[PDB]
RNA sequence: AACUGCGAAUGGCUCAUUAAAUCAGUUAUGGUUCCUUUGGUCGCUCGCCACUUGGAUAACUGUGGUAAUUCUAGA
RNA sequence: CGAUCGCACGCCCCCCGUGGCGGCGACGACCCAUUCGAACGUCUGCCCUAUCAACUUUCGAUGGUAGUCGCCGUGCCUACCAUGGUGACCACGGGUGACGGGGAAUCAGGGUUCGAUUCCGGAGAGGGAGCCUGAGAAACGGCUACCACAUCCAAGGAAGGCAGCA
RNA sequence: CGUCGCUACUACCGAUUGGAUGGUUUAGUGAGGCCCUCGGAUCGGCCCCGCCGGGGUGCCCUGGCGGAGCGCUG
RNA sequence: CAUAGCGACGUCGCUUUUUGAUCCUUCGAUGUCGGCUCUUCCUAUCAUUGUGAAGCAGAAUUCACCAAGCGUUGGAUUGUU
RNA sequence: CAUGGUAAUCCUGCUCAGUACGAGAGGAACCGCAGGUUCAGACAUUUGGUGUAUGUGCUUGGCUGAGGAGCCAAUGGGGCGA
RNA sequence: UCUGGGUCGGGGUUUCGUACGUAGCAGAGCAGCUCCCUCGCUGCGAUCUAUUGAAAGUCAGCCCUCGACACAAGGGUUUGU
């Protein structure tokens, strides 16, 4: 099996961030993460691999007024990945997908953090490359 | 002991140090320290600064004849029967070029003969 | 790791198996058709440089 | 079987684009190109292999890599 | 300014006797002409719309000079100059449920509609763009890149183009 | 004949700095191809000329390993 | 099927997180709402630990006991509680 | 060591197990494993932040006749930084 | 003490990024000098190249010195079962 391991999280709530599949949408902005427990004036905030609710900006207007569960695969802080390496990406990304975890895209524009890949292997099949 | 990378100044990272950069692109770059990876960044030439091993190798920085033939023995012919047949060199060839003339000679004219 | 020796001067090519990464790091960071000689082979391969004149990733 | 030469720029389909654009008739290229066919021309030049020169590569033998492809490497 | 490949096979012999000579082809060629063409030009000709009247001219719009480039002639492009050029005889702009023509339907004459569709010309290969080869392609049952859809995967990669016949 | 009341249908105005799809563009970024100036990982020729060598007679015709000329070049 | 879970007509209490009632202290003055910050306490327990009951098959839920160790959040509107 | 203080907390995934239970739909638990939340105590190997080492380049205006070397502008500004 | 700890110097480490000067048939060019030369030479000129991963800093709370220099058995105040 095996976990995910702690990651610096860099995308708190009210933070928007590009939508990276094909579903018409142009950037997802983050309204609660999901399994955060909180703490008093603690913002919840999501790294790569981390299922969000998410409310679109702009795109289709079929999708703009509704709440959509979403999945960060990309962040543009830096996270230490066990091994050293302290990854980061060139902009913040995710995809818009259900509770259950398919992808409501098709497609995947740009790379997939290994940490979203190996979490979500609805995401992984659709993504173009792992970063 | 894990992979060795190089950096945007080409030089050599240990595990453990710099970080790693993942473009929308699809490409995968490593810097050493935030000075190799912002200057990266500013879209800086690596081949223009003099402490990048780009620009030492660009302007050079600190910086024969091999002929072997052999004989094999092919399919049909050993190397002491090839070995023969080019050692015939004391007018042995000589008797055979001698005698080819001879005999092509006598059968051409015996073949003129042979039609009347 | 597999090897694929090879002598011009007779044929005979082979591939021999190997797993002892120390005998092959003599090899690494080299570029090919440069000339290394592979006496860390065990104790057979004395005396014998080799050329580096090829391969495959694990891609193929 | 492979190297070489030729074809694969024709045909077939559709009518999206396109309103002096396409296109039709007329005229020009004395302002240009043209495989192939066809017919000319190919001793018109004063200049130690020529009774025939050099090296490599296919196919083939053999060792393989990859999960995969009409992928290919080394010898 | 032929180091190429077949077919029958022969003549001269004095210098002799081992050479020189020979026909039918095929292939090959720099150039010329022809043929198939191709490419860009000349004149005349196109539907509705003024609830489109002034457009073009920075960034070429019109012309001149000198070039660059292309297979060639030309603002095709560059530099230096001149301020030109088109329009109520409808420019320019918009629409088209517009590929153009030979043609089709109706039929006194004149006309009114339809021509995606087998012939000719053009264009296009999911949308754009850029090239290799080749005489001829900006080719797509060729390639490269992006965009959009989409395929297999051991997730390290690889492979797409039915407005061809089904 | 018109107002008013009921019922259907059709358009109009209308906050929403409304929405969507085409087309032409300024500016910014910009893949890739082509050209140009470099570059030179490699693969070769000549100068081999450390040697055994040699022939018209050390004055080499060279029969090969190998040194490598550490150069002139494709 | 009164009492798994409820409890009509009635009746007995507790609490001082409501609002009243009163005017004992303070009028030579005890700074008067809310929020933010921070500590501690109570239990009449929302969750967690251990349990009992059901109209508890499982899942979910409901009632009750020991129990306050630990936790009880991020926001739109509103000065607001 | 008298005495005083005192501290850890909760959740998820895998397995158990599509198992027990159930007509079916659905659907657990104990052990074990991997991780998180909140909290606490530290720490600087690495990543990040700072940076007047006023460390080293760049640069504006002015000033020392010019070069060199510097300085002034309440830290002149900016890049990288032990 | 079989010395000591300092101060300089050195080495290491590290930071920034290639110093001044000189040289160049490098350099957009421009201004002068032609019995001259047969294509030349004299200045000004940002910037470039070689010298030069150079120059500069680096414990003050970096590391190792055993190189040089001087200094360190000195001072004061108290303390008794
Ligand atoms: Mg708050
Ligand atoms: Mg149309
Ligand atoms: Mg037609
Ligand atoms: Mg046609
Ligand atoms: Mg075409
Ligand atoms: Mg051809
Ligand atoms: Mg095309
Ligand atoms: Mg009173
Ligand atoms: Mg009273
Ligand atoms: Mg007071
Ligand atoms: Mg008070
Ligand atoms: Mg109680
Ligand atoms: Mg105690
Ligand atoms: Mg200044
Ligand atoms: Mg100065
Ligand atoms: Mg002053
Ligand atoms: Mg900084
Ligand atoms: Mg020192």
């Amino acid at each position: 099996s095996g976990a995910k391991f702690r990651i610096s999280l860099g995308l708190p709530v009210g933070a928007v961030i590009n939508c990276a599949d094909n579903t018409g949408a142009k950037n997802l902005y983050i309204i609660s993460v999901k399994g955060i427990k909180g703490r008093l004036n603690r913002l919840p905030a999501a790294g790569v691999g981390d299922m969000v609710m998410a409310t679109v900006k702009k795109g289709k207007p079929e999708l703009r007024k509704k709440v959509h569960p979403a999945v960060v695969i990309r962040q543009r802080k830096s996270y230490r990945r066990k091994d050293g390496v302290f990854l980061y990406f060139e902009d913040n990304a995710g995809v818009i997908v259900n509770n259950k975890g398919e992808m409501k895209g098709s497609a995947i524009t740009g790379p997939v953090a290994k940490e979203c890949a190996d979490l979500w292997p609805r995401i992984a099949s659709n993504a173009g490359s792992i970063a | 002991m894990k992979v060795e990378l190089c950096s945007f100044s080409g030089y050599k990272i240990y595990p453990g140090h710099g970080r790693r950069y993942a473009r929308t692109d699809g490409k995968v770059f490593q810097f050493l320290n935030a000075k190799c990876e912002s200057a990266f960044l500013s879209k800086r030439n690596p081949r223009q600064i003099n402490w990048t091993v780009l620009y030492r190798r660009k302007h050079k920085k600190g910086q024969t004849r091999r002929a072997v033939k052999f004989q094999r023995a092919i399919t049909g012919a050993s190397l002491a029967d090839i070995m023969a047949k080019r050692n015939q060199k004391p007018e042995v060839r000589k008797a055979q070029r001698e005698q080819a003339i001879r005999a092509a000679k006598e059968a051409k004219k015996a073949k003129q003969a042979s039609k009347k | 790791m597999k090897l694929n020796i090879s002598f011009p001067a007779t044929g005979c090519q082979k591939l021999i198996e190997v797993d002892d990464e120390r005998k092959l790091r003599t090899f690494y960071e080299k570029r090919m058709a440069t000339e290394v000689a592979a006496d860390a082979l065990g104790e057979e391969w004395k005396g014998y440089v080799v050329r580096i004149s090829g391969g495959n990733d694990k891609q193929g």
